[PDB]
């Protein structure tokens, strides 16, 4: 599990989340504003209807 | 939407999340079941599951 | 660390911003007890009965 | 291109570097401006005005 | 170095100065009280809000 520590090491060390103020997601860089940060998820129903 | 096309009206899931200068935001408000409150880091998922 | 914030991630945890540390002598007879809450941390105790 | 040469509220140095496009209202600086300074929204460290 | 890309580029550890062509600030803890005063007056005379 330790080594997976790490990694969130370098998450905490780089980067900046949080649930934000109403709910909704907001994530901050530590040193830019051009950064190249873009998600797009999806759910097991999402979409398609009968 | 969420390819990187256009997000039709009908593309309600669809979408990528919300940049700012130096900071994103996803721009869906999490609400718990009844409190129209909202979560933290530390709380159980179930309380908003549909 | 405790971890009762629900991290698996005790890394914000009471240790990880503060400690304790005891000490007395064997060979002349000294003892003294000190306590340490690192850096952007304020501590306060509170008792129940004790 | 900016340059910066920068000291911190405990008293650490720091110079920095980093890219200006032409249409930089003081906005898009002042978004970036939090970064800059490491002052994250998650943590205020400054307090600025125009 | 370079690039400086937005992803602003920063360096550390400039560890001492003794005289600078630098920042300028008005508010302090200490006192010059007489030329403070004759500094302000100064103002009055430049005029200066600013």
């Amino acid at each position: 599990y330790t080594q997976i520590q790490q990694l969130m090491k370098d998450s905490q060390a780089t980067v900046d989340v949080s649930m934000d103020y109403k709910g909704r997601i907001s994530v901050t860089d530590k040193l830019s504003s051009g950064t190249n940060i873009e998600i797009s998820l999806s759910d097991s129903q999402s979409g398609q209807f009968p | 939407d969420t390819d990187g096309n256009a997000a039709n009206g009908a593309d309600y899931d669809n979408v990528y999340f919300e940049k700012n200068g130096n900071t994103v935001y996803g721009n869906v408000s999490q609400v718990i079941k009844g409190s129209n409150a909202y979560a933290t880091d530390s709380t159980k998922l179930s309380e908003v599951m549909a | 660390n405790t971890d009762d914030n629900d991290n698996k991630n005790s890394n914000d945890d009471v240790d990880d911003h503060i400690n304790a540390s005891f000490s007395y002598d064997a060979k002349t007879g000294d003892g003294l007890f000190q306590i340490n809450a690192k850096s952007g941390f304020k501590v306060a105790i509170e008792d129940k009965g004790t | 291109t900016l340059y910066v040469q920068g000291t911190k509220p405990d008293g650490t140095s720091f110079k920095s570097a980093v890219l200006v496009k032409p249409e930089d209202t003081l906005e898009d600086v002042m978004e970036n401006i939090g970064a800059l300074y490491g002052n994250t929204p998650n943590n205020k460290v400054v307090e600025v005005s125009m | 170095a370079p690039p400086f890309t937005t992803t602003s580029t920063v360096q550390n550890g400039p560890n001492f100065s003794f005289s600078a062509n630098n920042s300028l600030t008005i508010d302090e803890p200490n006192v010059d009280i007489i030329k403070d005063l004759d500094s302000m007056i100064d103002a009055v005379l430049k005029g200066n809000m600013r």
